[PDB]
């Protein structure tokens, strides 16, 4: 198959910036490249056909230019509705393949995460499973590391994370890490701490609580 | 006007098969290629194959031959896709889109809304809601944090409101994750003034329509 | 500007082969579908073949489906048409036509080349047979079954010019031309130089 | 299969003419768009109307197009001498294996001359030709305008479809047009009938000439 690699996996824009991302082919492809935009919870939308030809119904800011193996889509002045995923598609040979995608976000001033910790409720304890929830609130950028330490022991393969979409109002993100242990394993230890390292932090912040000690 | 309407969501068990539909109106059906694209949640697009509207000739991706089967009925202006021997890995959103007229080399012109297919052995079950009580030490920014843990439910989705819709500001309902047990889990948190923990009363309204379950959970220090 | 120059046509015998070439310029060739359209002499237009931008999608007319092969080379900006087992009804001007961009409902042919002629006739050089059309009355001479054009006719060695009307020739099914000259008011001077035949008939 | 177009359409300069174009339930009737091409003598077809009614850059607003049902039409106002050409409609047909379908074509004549009926002069097989065991009927058609005719041969009252070949109209020196038709017959078939007739058709009228052994 033909491989299309889109170089900036994530790109941060500001309303009005002149932006461009790339799509590189594994072999020669001539001009058989189309571009699609996909907003969150939406369907792909045709933007540019055959590398550079425009589509009726698309604002004039969108335009493509590449040929051969390198391809580029440019938005000459980013608007808010341009915050979406962008996929390139080749039509030169079967099977048709898409690029890995390029995600646009909104750039804002760096913000540190407000960290919180939540012990498992006594009601959940009575069922046989404990869930400890570490919450990171309204930070930027999205990159963050959450380490789970139980009695100074790093845990692996027992926590799942989840990140909201970028807030439309303040352009921040939120994260939630849920450490899951059995009721037996939960009561065997005492110190439960989640370690949060983020760009808006001079050093990692730790949020901890001792079991049964309210 | 060109409309491409797809079938509704499908919840299937492993081993069975499902037929996805793609009705295309607003233009002359015969002559256009109809394309099928697969998108796993949080991943990119993936081309399954194509079918000619009038003549029914099919071209399949090497990855999907034997799993996807394209059919079309000129009389109802509808294209179909049959997904056989269903795997949990087949769980994705499936798009159909009108391709080029006569030439499938053209761009994907008019996309459908997509069809979400979930394949799982789990049985549908209402969620257990547990409180995320605000900490005793709540002066972390003169702001407290509370919420509900919506644990062990299948299938998607759940709707979480706060104070019957009266509390919306500062509410973060995280996207659901699939636990190892095959059941989905979710958390909905909110930040409130630390001076209002004694006066104000916070209830999360958790609804799970596929199980006909509704749960109100009060959280308090 | 957009430019399409067809070439490779010519005279061929029933059952022979030709290979047409269309040279494109002035546009991004690899981003368009190309077509071949032919026009028989004094007749209409007939779509022959079509090829997509990546060549993966190819169509033919039912009358040429088994003998014709369309192809393209985007690096050479060229479009090709292979024709084997040519019949007489394949005689036409073959046009190169670009498939233009449109919204929907099948697009148009936005640019055409000037065309390349293709003649499938057999029939070698042959001298004209002259017969007299017997009778102000009208009298003339009949130039029957010759090959090829042109045949020139005069009356009374170029002296009689008032009232002479030489009608253009017909091509029969045998591939042989035939015309007639008439006068309104006698010797007619028929001449065919490809065959070096000069006849003079009295009416 | 083709789209039906009138062979000839004529109108005075400055006036208005329409060119019809009809198809079937599998092309124009199926919802496919109709396009129009203009072809000047000795030149390639040039795009005139695309997408039923739209006008490419360079084509004046005197050209317009419409389509309804299984029919399409090209309307031309303010007729000019430069409009004299052949006009083709075109669509797509889903029948057979799918194919682009063209109209038969229409000759547009801008009347710069009063209409003229064709003068038919018919000739028999010469005495020297029957001795060669042949028989050819010569129908010379001259001095008609606009340049479009239709020839039919009649043996007694029945028609004759075999052995008939007719040239295309040719521009005379006086801007009128000339054509000719030929009937290849056998010396026995020339005598086995009582008479032979050559019938040319020009617009509404029909000029006829007869020849007999």
């Amino acid at each position: 198959d033909i491989l299309l690699t889109q170089s900036p996996a994530i790109l941060s824009v500001s309303p009005g910036e002149r932006v461009s991302f790339s799509c590189r082919a594994s072999q020669n492809i001539d001009t058989h490249i189309h571009w699609y935009q996909q907003r969150t919870n939406g369907s792909p939308r045709l933007l540019i056909k055959y590398a550079s030809e425009s589509i009726s119904g698309i604002p004039s800011r969108f335009s493509g230019s590449g040929s051969g193996t390198d391809f580029t889509l440019t938005i000459n002045s980013v608007e808010s509705e341009d915050i979406a995923d962008y996929y390139c598609q080749q039509s030169n040979s079967w099977p048709f393949t898409f690029g890995s995608g390029t995600k646009l976000e909104i750039k804002r001033t760096v913000a540190a995460p407000s960290v919180f910790i939540f012990p498992p409720s006594d009601e959940q304890l009575k069922s046989g499973t404990a869930s400890v929830v570490c919450l990171l609130n309204n930070f930027y950028p999205r990159e963050a590391k959450v380490q789970w330490k139980v009695d100074n022991a790093l845990q692996s393969g027992n926590s799942q994370e989840s990140v909201t979409e970028q807030d439309s109002k303040d352009s921040t993100y939120s994260l939630s890490s849920t450490l899951t242990l059995s009721k037996a394993d939960y009561e065997k230890h005492k110190v439960y701490a989640c370690e949060v390292t983020h760009q808006g932090l001079s050093s990692p912040v730790t949020k901890s609580f001792n079991r049964g000690e309210c | 006007q060109v409309q491409i309407q797809q079938s509704g969501a499908e919840l299937m068990r492993p081993g069975a098969s499902v037929k996805l539909s793609c009705k295309a109106t607003g233009y002359t059906f015969t002559g256009y290629w109809i394309e099928w694209v697969k998108q796993r949640p949080g991943h990119g697009l993936e081309w399954i194959g194509e079918i000619l509207s009038g003549r029914g000739t099919t071209n399949y991706n090497e990855k999907f031959k034997g799993k996807a089967t394209f059919t079309a009925d000129t009389y109802s202006n509808t294209a179909y896709m049959q997904l056989s021997s269903l795997t949990t890995g087949d769980s994705a959103i499936y798009y159909c889109a009108r391709g080029g007229f006569l030439y499938g080399d053209g761009p994907f012109d008019y996309w459908g809304q997509g069809t979400t297919l979930t394949v799982s052995s789990a049985s549908t079950k209402g969620p257990s809601v547990f409180p995320l009580a605000p900490s005793s030490k709540s002066t972390s920014g003169g702001t407290a944090a509370l919420g509900c843990l919506v644990k062990d439910y299948f299938p998607e989705p759940v709707t979480v409101s706060w104070n019957s819709g009266a509390l919306t500001s500062g509410v973060h309902t995280f996207p659901a994750v699939l636990q190892s047990s095959g059941l989905y889990s979710l958390s909905s948190v909110v930040t409130v003034p630390s001076s209002s923990l004694g006066t104000q009363t916070y209830i999360c309204n958790v609804n799970h329509k596929p199980s006909n379950t509704k749960v109100d959970k009060r959280v308090e220090p | 500007e957009v430019q399409l120059v067809e070439s490779g046509g010519g005279l061929v015998k029933p059952g022979g082969s030709l290979r047409l070439s269309c040279a494109a310029s002035g546009f991004t060739f690899s981003s368009y579908s190309m077509n071949w359209v032919r026009q028989a002499p004094g007749k209409g237009l007939e779509w022959v073949s079509s090829i997509s931008s990546s060549s993966s999608y190819i169509y033919y007319a039912d009358s040429v489906k088994g003998r014709f092969t369309i192809s393209r080379d985007n690096a050479k900006n060229s479009l090709y048409l292979q024709m084997n087992s040519l019949r007489a009804e394949d005689t036409a001007v073959y046009y190169c036509a670009r498939l233009g961009y449109c919204s929907g409902g099948s697009c148009h042919f936005d640019y055409w080349g000037q065309g390349t002629l293709v003649t499938v006739s057999s029939a070698s050089t042959k001298g004209p047979s002259v017969f007299p059309l017997a009778p102000t009355a009208a009298l003339g001479c009949l130039v029957k079954d010759y090959f090829p054009e042109p045949v020139t006719v005069s009356w009374n060695s170029g002296a009689l010019t008032s009232g002479v009307h030489t009608f253009p020739a017909v091509l029969q099914s045998s591939g042989l031309y035939s015309l007639s000259s008439v006068v309104t008011v006698y010797i007619c001077n028929v001449n065919h130089k490809p065959s070096n035949t000069k006849v003079d008939k009295r009416v | 299969p083709v789209l039906t177009q009138p062979p000839s359409v004529s109108g005075a300069p400055g006036q208005r003419v329409t060119i019809s174009c009809t198809g079937s339930s599998s092309n124009i009737g199926a919802g496919y768009d109709v396009h129009w091409y203009q072809q000047l003598p000795g030149t390639a077809p040039k795009l005139l109307i695309y997408g039923n009614s739209n006008r490419p850059s360079g084509v004046p607003d005197r050209f317009s197009g419409s389509k309804s049902g299984t029919s399409a039409s090209l309307a031309i106002t303010g007729l000019q001498a430069e409009d004299e050409a052949d006009y083709y409609c075109q669509s797509y047909d889903s029948s057979l294996s799918g194919f682009y379908v063209f109209g038969t074509g229409t000759k547009l004549t801008v009347l710069g001359q009063p209409k003229a009926a064709p003068s038919v002069t018919l000739f028999p097989p010469s005495s020297e030709e029957l001795q060669a065991n042949k028989a050819t009927l010569v129908c010379l058609i001259s001095d008609f305008y606009p340049g479009a005719v239709t020839v039919a041969w009649k043996a007694d009252s029945s028609p004759v479809k075999a052995g008939v070949e007719t040239t295309t109209p040719s521009k005379q020196s006086n801007n009128k047009y000339a054509a000719s038709s030929y009937l290849s017959l056998t010396p026995e078939q020339w005598k086995s009938h009582r008479s032979y007739s050559c019938q040319v058709t020009h617009e509404g009228s029909t000029v006829e000439k007869t020849v007999a052994p």
